[PDB]
RNA sequence: AGAUGAUGAGGUUAAUAGGUUCGAGGUGGAAGCAUGGUGACAUGUGGAGCUGACGAAUACUAAUCGAUCGAAGACUUAAU
RNA sequence: ACGCGAGCUGGGUUCAGAACGUCGUGAGACAGUUCGGUCCCUAUCCGUCGUGGGCGUAGGAAAUUUGAGAGGAGCUGUCC
RNA sequence: AUGGUAGGAGAGCGUUCUAAGGGCGUUGAAGCAUGAUCGUAAGGACAUGUGGAGCGCUUAGAAGUGAGAAUGCCGGUGUGAGUAGCGAAAGACGGGUGAGAAUCCCGUCCACCGAUUGACUAAGGUUUCCAGAGGAAGGCUCGUCCGCUCUGGGUUAGUCG
RNA sequence: CCGAUAGUGAACCAGUACCGUGAGGGAAAGGUGAAAAGCACCCCGGAAGGGGAGUGAAAUAGAACCUGAAACCGUGUGCU
RNA sequence: UUAAGUUAUUAAGGGCGCACGGUGGAUGCCUUGGCACUAGAAGCCGAUGAAGGACGUUACUAACGACGAUAUGCUUUGGGG
């Protein structure tokens, strides 16, 4: 139920390299303004 | 179906608010989910306008809420007035449809996948 | 549930308080006490 | 020539900034901003108040254009934390923890 | 098909989902009108009307414009 | 670990209460009986059950496959 | 001749201070960091960076004289881990304000308590009350909001207690 | 004799914040610079923060202000 | 070209070293404060209201000191400029 070693940096780091975010899509708005977000007809100039 | 995370009378209530809101203002700010659920449930209600007979008429008042508008030129009808009247017209020839759902981007508090959803 | 510490203005100052310290010899002890350790409050 | 920028006593968590950092270094300029601008995490706007901080930067103490640069180091250091005793729960300790944000920009040469 | 992710069906040269129309099955005789009955009720119009997930058809709505990644068949020997 | 309570009960025994019999001057005891009597834990490593990402496999890909190995299965009756 | 625990004997290295002598230092002291240096050991120099005022050496003398362990004390910081949890309850849309809105204001609808999630009075608390202003900290998210912060105001008795 | 975990519990807001019904118990917390000359002005930004410029011998001496160790957290790279 | 054989290149991430940063408050230097003592006075008040406090007092004001409705002080003698 609770850890009998501690965790090293090793392990830590391991852990985390799966942990991260993607890349969204960004296809540029070809209509005006800012860059859309894909099949989104943002908020922020987009024209998806 | 989807359940909205809600209970079956929260779903309903909700479902009938929301239509009746998007037949007062034609095009409103929700969520994505919510959306495609009450896509289905205005377009009958659309389908009993076009039928038009007092059947429908009751049969749609069993969903929508009784609400008043403020028309143009001081005037004042109900929603299901309105349904009745000019939306049915507006669709007499068109063979279903009647609603677009148009993306936008994710809102602040929550990453909720914010959508417009308007009459044609 | 109910806890201990009801408060009371009248009994807080009857048991406690100066005039109560002051009608005993032990009770002017603690005050020489306190006033010798530096308290600000002695009652 | 590099033009660098950095906003102290954030409070957000080095940890949380530094997965949004990792996306945009080593990018130019204008496709990082779009970067920002479509990832949906706090520190997001955060990150582009520091970055267009940075080419204004350039563009005004360095005479620099703002088309031919790119993002050479962004990086997020630990600051102070403040130390909370949460009631809620029984007697326990919460630290808000707080990021040194920095990012710098070159046009590539010298 | 599935905790996510994978898997598979589809992305306008399109029936993937929705809607619409028609069905299947389920329930069991809508409203309105008329008639009879003092009235509760019943009968007819009429296997009526209603119908989530099932099926077919129909582009009315949405699956847009796009962007990225992605190789350049070694050397040695023996046969040929 | 008379396999298995970080998988479950808690009937038993034995902790505070009380009673019978016996013993003890007595406080109390027997273990001889009887009624009653709180079962904690967010899984770090190995392990196991499933399910993904990366790289490799002398060019890069789609599909169809061989099978070194591995697992599963293996029961039985009555009647003519 | 020289393995060695309880243990006995001996010889030494370093730390702070004092006496005396002789010296170093803004042309940069002690401390800190690095180094491929010296010594049989404890340990000692040198060079370069940082720092910006005190410090070594020789002989002797005094000790608060050397820590890795005491479920040691005090502070910092990790691990578990982006994990458990975010404290019983119906919200939806529109409009507005704003740098910024699921969370703030207004409106409509809906729903909940209803011998109570209602309205008074005591005890207790003691300015939490009201207007403006504010988003650094507090609010288990957010925040343009607030019982939070700042400025200034507010409690009227012959018959009430 | 101590020189800020030392030395009074207290070098500063001390028998004070705080704990306890009460008798009582009882902390942590020093250092810009010679001189405040304590960053006019411009730029990003809602502000906080910063980048220049400037004061200064010095601003990685900017009030979370002498020196600034280690644990711990990172970014880059040579070998793997 | 066909066989047989050998042997690479990738770093999603990790290790070592080096450099540069942050956090944090040890180390050194310092002292506003303390510890132990020597010598010399004194050994302490109070109903003429004490020791201790509470309320107040500055033009502006919270805390601490000083003071008391004559209130951030009054008169007077003597120094000082």
């Amino acid at each position: 139920a609770v850890p009998k070693r501690r965790t090293s940096k090793t392990r830590k780091n391991k852990r985390r390299t799966h942990f991260k975010i993607s890349v969204p899509g960004m296809t540029e708005c070809p209509n005006c303004g800012e860059y859309k977000l894909s099949h989104r007809v943002c908020k922020n100039c987009g024209s998806y | 179906y989807r359940k909205l995370g809600r209970t079956s009378d929260q779903r309903k209530a909700m479902l009938r608010d929301l239509a009746t809101s998007l037949i007062i203002s034609e095009r409103i700010e929700t969520t994505e989910a919510r959306a495609k659920e009450v896509r289905s449930v205005v377009e009958k209600l659309i389908t009993l306008g076009k039928k038009g007979d007092l059947a429908s008429r009751r049969n749609a008042a069993k969903t929508l809420r009784n609400v008043e508008i403020l028309n143009e030129d001081e005037t004042t009808q109900t929603a299901l007035q309105k349904l009745f009247g000019e939306i049915a017209e507006r669709y007499t020839e068109r063979q279903g449809g009647y609603t677009r759902i148009l993306k936008q981007g994710p809102r602040r508090g929550d990453g909720a996948e914010s959508v417009i959803i308007e009459l044609v | 549930v109910k806890r201990t510490y009801q408060p009371n203005k009248r009994k807080h100052s009857k048991v406690h308080g100066f005039r109560k310290r002051m009608s005993t010899k032990n009770g002017r002890k603690v005050l020489a006490r306190r006033r010798r350790k530096g308290r600000k409050v002695l009652s | 020539m590099e033009a660098k920028a950095v906003a102290r006593t954030i409070r957000i968590a080095p940890r949380k900034v530094r997965l949004v950092l990792d996306l945009i270094r080593g990018k130019n300029a204008a496709e990082a901003i779009a970067i920002l601008k479509l990832t949906n995490k706090a520190s997001s706007p955060v990150i582009e108040k520091v970055l267009m901080s940075a080419l204004a930067n350039a563009e005004h103490n360095y005479d620099m254009n703002t088309d031919e640069l790119v993002v050479k180091e962004a990086y997020a250091n630990e600051g102070p934390t403040l130390k909370r005793f949460r009631p809620q729960g029984r007697a326990s300790a919460i630290n808000k923890r707080t990021s040194h944000i920095t990012i710098v920009v070159s046009d590539g040469k010298e």
